[PDB]
């Protein structure tokens, strides 16, 4: 049972809705990785370290504290960053049990 | 003690057979050990580790390669700029080109080399922006190593899906638009005046200077062969299926060949200054012979060219202008090989395909053949610019390295017999 | 034809008016009756991408353009003909652009053009010099440092993203100076920058011949965007006329007025014995291109004399144009006021500052404003949507920077020349 | 007048050492008032600034000068007019370096003048390996490749994957060997590798223009980083003996060296008497410890070695430039102690691997550094950028400079000289 990401959310103005991007690059948020589930998907939220906008030379999301991923990334021309996360979530699967 | 002096002056052939043998051998024992693998995924990057310099090597040359032979031969472009004839010859030499690499990718598509056995996905029409956007490079030094992407965010308004754009600047180099760059500034070099003919002095010895670094990689090249052979061989079960998937490309390849040299060529032929070619054919039986055995274009020229020659008839003038040009420019071959190879990279992977980058691989594989004066194309150099550009994984590039032995061949064959033509069609169209 | 000799005469000039007004026409037409701002944002970008397609290749030419020109120029630069002098002229081109650039900010903030009815001063400051003088060259191709707060709030450097040009813009002057301080051995990396800033303007003209239809997808873009047009409107109206306020009350007042203190040789009378060059550079936006009759009239017309004549007017019609630094000035601060963000001081210092400094490194290009003015909004940190604004209406505030340019340079030949007299 | 002359043959050098006092003055004076308030780091900052300034100056210029003087050289040093004694000799100037870095390790573990009262190995040895070939050179411009470890969570228990983010930093491992094998491409490239080879050539000349402008704003910037890192130690007395202690470490390695690995490098060659043979030579050896520059006492050293004892002109004006300009072992060593040091005074933890990549990058950094007297501060502080060790105590690093680089340089003459004399003896055979 994850816990339920509250910090995902994102203000509109008043209105709190539930928001998560697609691709972000590494180099945008540090070790800690923790799964959250919103009405039963799983997704990763932490902490964001591109507050002021890049880091390491890679752009990161602007003026947002927490990001919030996906679990396996996009197939648009996202370079190995995808492959690598494919390696990840297969290595973790098969740890799991 | 000729047998010593001949391993001596084909070192390099005899180097690399034995790393792929060795490869093989290892692969197949390692896997063997115990009842199957157990390693842990560090021992699979401690293994792989020599792929991964080799690999590592040849990206570090992609880049200087890239922006400086694009730059000479878009600036040594005068030859055909000086008459219509020579414009006919570009012309026809480019559309030659994309024709056979969208024939390439689509029997490869087709035909399914690779697979026998939700992450989101971009959009159509945005892969064609995004396409259009890395054209033209927001910026030249940042463009060296990050591209364009739109990255898509995702927002539940009460219930209702919300799928928004962001296209923030995705790292990874791009290619396309450094060829791009390069070209549009080789073009503006030859526009300019006798200062230009200094700066691609420049811009040549760079390059010749990089081809030398190319020439030391392949050198040391035979380890990391074997090291990524050994290392596909035991991440990927079921070599069973990777030995059959190989074949499976090598039949798509040489099909992609036939279909291209037997079908189109013939109706561009057919098209163009309207007779039967098949006479053409029958008169230039010998070089053709001679390039499928020899598989050397350079070598090849001058017999081709006399027999072009005697047989039948020609201006001479026309061919002789045409063929030296020609021989290292056109590359149906090579495209076929490049489109049908990285569409067999792309699925081996099981990473799908949207418009953009196949529309990329084939302008890219159109834009490798006017910088072909300066690299040697028709090799896996090419395709490795391709897999760059396209952003996928080159583990495999030794795999396909271990089968270019056997469908090269073919590659100039097919790229003699497009040049013959289009001498022959050019001569008959220039008599009127 | 006469009228097509005419028209063939000046293409693109007449080509990208009717780029604008098929622009305005196009746009007012579609959101009449043609779905009106119902459009998504998505198909407003579908829509504006020949101008995104414009406004990146604009934003890629400047890097070279900028570190290949200004290193040649200052190669080529010999201060030692004239010993004593080439100081007070560059003393003289630094402080004219510093007050126009001022007098641009400040009569944009007076006069508010489209004003609809977070960091210290002093870490402003310190991030404006820190930034003159960069870490790397190769990461100050496209970034530039700044300063975070995060823990009283210390404050951390992140080095953000955006082009920095006051780091380019120095290290090619030194770098220049250096290669001619050298002596014979450096001649051919002279060469090499020179034929290499050649090719950059060449593609720079391939680019304005293009530019026509982005700026037409811009403003249609832009005009369909907006629910308000009056408003819209109403803010080029205001931008145009603070703009060309301001660099005609400089060009009529602080010029002649520092003229007149320094020689009182009746400063208007040698702007009227200067006539048609100023017509020239009205006519063809390119200050190289007016560079030649002006040498003919102020040498038939006053006694400057040819000696201090091509010791300054080469140099002063490539890093003096004030006029540019107050048409980026007004620009920028319009856009910020667009916006509603509010300004403090230490960013009107360091937007000033770099203003001065990237219109000393801009170029005489006939729109050389525009690929500074976009370099500069993005240094300081602004969005980039209001350009097509400035784009679009570029044609008259660039003649008349243009004039700006040229009779400040004149005036600094002549007050060399006075100076030299003694 | 009559000391005038005196005052213009070292103004540059007694300008530093004034402001180095002046800047210990400055300090001791505002920690003499009340100097909690301005205590504060954002006042820290302040005073550090122009400090901050100069240090950015010089990382600005590291790349240049590395890059494009290593490409001259190695297109331009390689020919000579020598053959396989050739090889014998670069061998033995890497194994020189490699043995002075490592004795510099060795006594800065023993020493420890650090005193004030991680990565796995092999992973280490591989982010080594990847830095030397970069898989991109503009992006080796600044960043380097670094791996790290994560802990993604699946619903309960620790997991541990490295990714590689390539943190930012600077590998100059790639760029000097690519620099390295693009000027032997060069070499065997041929006449417009020549043209190459003079416009990277006049590229250099320009960078060692600029580099010798940093120099005269050098003393007022390390003044105040001298003041600033003297106000925010809690006691004056507390710096000064480690200082003293590193100092001491830096001159005991560069003596330990010079005095006892290069007569064992003769050890049974005995046949040129080699403390008479290395006092044959003493002008050099004093010229560069009045001067600190490595080229500016090469036309001396040369003119020494051939007049005074047996050598070749052709094996001199091939091996000297070498020692002026690729054989600089004494600054490896500088680098690689006060590294250690920094690294020891932050209370990093130390390992087999970062301390073996280290020292690799401390063995072929010192490479890039060219004969400028002030030019191994640049290095140093490249390297401890890419070591990922924080910039610290770089300011009174910097602050101990007119003795230790004058050591650095008399070693670098003298490990010049012994190997001529290795060449010299080993032709003749």
């Amino acid at each position: 049972a994850p816990p339920s990401c509250r910090e995902c959310y994102q203000s509109l103005h008043m209105q709190q809705y539930f928001t998560y991007h697609t691709h972000i690059e590494r180099s945008c948020y540090g070790n800690l990785i923790e799964e959250c589930v919103e009405s039963g998907k799983s997704y990763y939220k932490v902490k964001n370290l591109g507050v002021c906008g890049s880091r390491n030379g890679a752009i990161c999301p602007r003026g947002k504290q927490w990001l919030c991923f996906t679990k396996i990334g996009q197939w648009g021309v996202n370079t190995q960053v995808l492959e690598d996360i494919k390696r990840e979530q297969i290595i973790a699967k098969a740890k799991a049990s | 003690d000729q047998v010593r002096r001949f391993l001596r002056r084909n070192l390099l052939v005899l180097l690399t057979v034995s790393g792929v043998l060795a490869g093989v051998a290892l692969g197949l024992g390692v896997r063997g050990a115990g009842g199957g693998l157990a390693l842990s995924r560090a021992q699979l990057t401690y293994f792989a580790f020599p792929g991964e310099l080799l690999l590592r090597l040849l990206r570090m040359i992609i880049l200087p390669l890239v922006v400086c032979s694009l730059i000479g031969g878009a600036a040594s472009l005068d030859p055909g700029a000086l008459g219509r004839l020579g414009a006919w010859a570009l012309l026809f030499f480019l559309v030659t080109t994309l024709l056979a690499s969208a024939l390439g990718v689509g029997l490869a598509l087709a035909l399914q080399p690779g697979a026998a056995s939700n992450a989101p996905s971009k959009e159509v029409l945005d892969s064609f922006l995004d396409l259009a956007r890395n054209i033209f490079p927001s910026n030249l030094v940042s463009a060296a190593f990050r591209s364009y992407s739109t990255t898509y965010e995702e927002r539940t308004i009460t219930g209702t899906r919300v799928k928004v754009p962001v296209g923030q600047e995705v790292e990874g180099m791009n290619i396309l638009g450094l060829v791009v760059f390069a070209i549009v500034f080789g073009v503006a070099l030859r526009k300019l005046g006798p200062e230009g003919e200094e700066l691609i002095r420049f811009f040549n010895s760079f390059n010749e200077a990089t081809m030398v670094l190319v020439s030391w990689i392949m050198w040391y090249a035979p380890v990391g062969i074997m090291f990524l052979v050994a290392s596909k061989i035991v991440e990927m079960e079921d070599v069973v299926l990777l030995f059959t998937s190989l074949g499976k490309y090598i039949f798509c390849c040489i099909l992609g060949h036939a279909i291209h040299g037997l079908i189109v060529l013939p109706l561009i032929y057919f098209a163009f200054t309207r007779k039967n070619p098949y006479r053409f054919l029958l008169g230039l039986l010998t070089p053709l012979a001679t390039a499928f055995g020899t598989s050397s274009s350079s070598a090849t020229l001058p017999l081709m060219m006399k027999c072009v020659e005697e047989n039948n008839g020609v201006d001479k003038r026309i061919s002789r202008f045409i063929l030296p040009i020609g021989a290292t420019v056109n590359m149906d071959g090579a495209a076929i090989f490049q489109c049908v190879a990285a569409v067999f990279i792309a699925q081996l992977n099981n990473v799908p395909l949207n418009f953009g980058q196949i529309i990329t691989i084939l302008v890219t594989a159109t834009a490798s053949s006017v910088g072909a004066a300066g690299i040697p194309a028709g090799g896996v150099l090419t395709l490795a610019i391709i897999l760059e550009a396209i952003g996928l994984p080159t583990h495999d590039l030794s795999l396909i390295l271990a089968v270019d032995w056997l469908v090269d061949r073919t590659t100039t064959v097919v790229n003699v017999e497009g040049d013959a033509l289009g001498a022959g069609i050019l001569q008959h169209l220039n008599d009127k």
